[PDB]
């Protein structure tokens, strides 16, 4: 429940 | 406790107070973590806005790249943040910046039909034309997808372009 690591998504 | 939180854990729960002592306390704010995320990138990531305010206001650096060249605007148009977006953009920051996911922030907001996000980004000269690793540009993406209200925000732009190389 911690904010997750920031990441991009694939596109 | 928050004493045993990253600067970049506390801007993106939105601890406002904890955030503003730690960079009181050092210059911490554009501390870069493993990944080499900012504090700015984690509240961005995260729709902290009050905290992505009080960051740029104070010297968060809005331009800096991670190491996978990700920045505070790609991360907020993917998840369309359309306030932080706005105030990213109103910092002058590049909107055409090439990741290694192959990816810009345009490409992010349409991935995620954030149409608000793709009409700023196009404004502010994003290029619809720059493409996937897969050979999708913003138009190709739009299509795909199914997004038909991003693409007609997209096409209004493209007949301006053409108008402009006319």
């Amino acid at each position: 429940l911690l904010p997750t690591l920031p990441k991009l998504p694939s596109l | 406790g928050a004493n045993s939180l990253s600067v970049h854990q506390l801007a993106a729960q939105g601890e406002m107070l904890y955030l503003a002592t730690r960079i009181e306390q050092e210059n911490v704010i554009n501390h870069t973590d493993e990944e080499g995320f900012t504090p700015l990138m984690w509240a961005a990531a995260h729709g902290q806005i009050a905290v992505v305010e009080f960051l740029l206001q104070n010297g968060a650096d809005p331009q800096l790249l991670g190491k996978g060249r990700e920045s505070a605007l790609s991360l907020a148009c993917s998840k369309g943040y359309t306030d932080i977006v706005k105030m990213l953009l109103d910092c002058g920051v590049d909107v055409n910046e090439y990741d290694w996911n192959g990816g810009t922030p345009l490409l992010y907001a349409v991935h995620g039909n954030h149409v608000k996000c793709v009409k700023m980004l196009l404004e502010s000269g994003a290029d619809p034309t720059i493409e996937t690793d897969s050979g999708y540009n913003s138009m190709d993406l739009a299509v795909a997808l199914g997004y038909r209200s991003v693409q007609q925000v997209i096409e209004s732009h493209l007949l301006k372009l053409l108008q402009n190389i006319k």
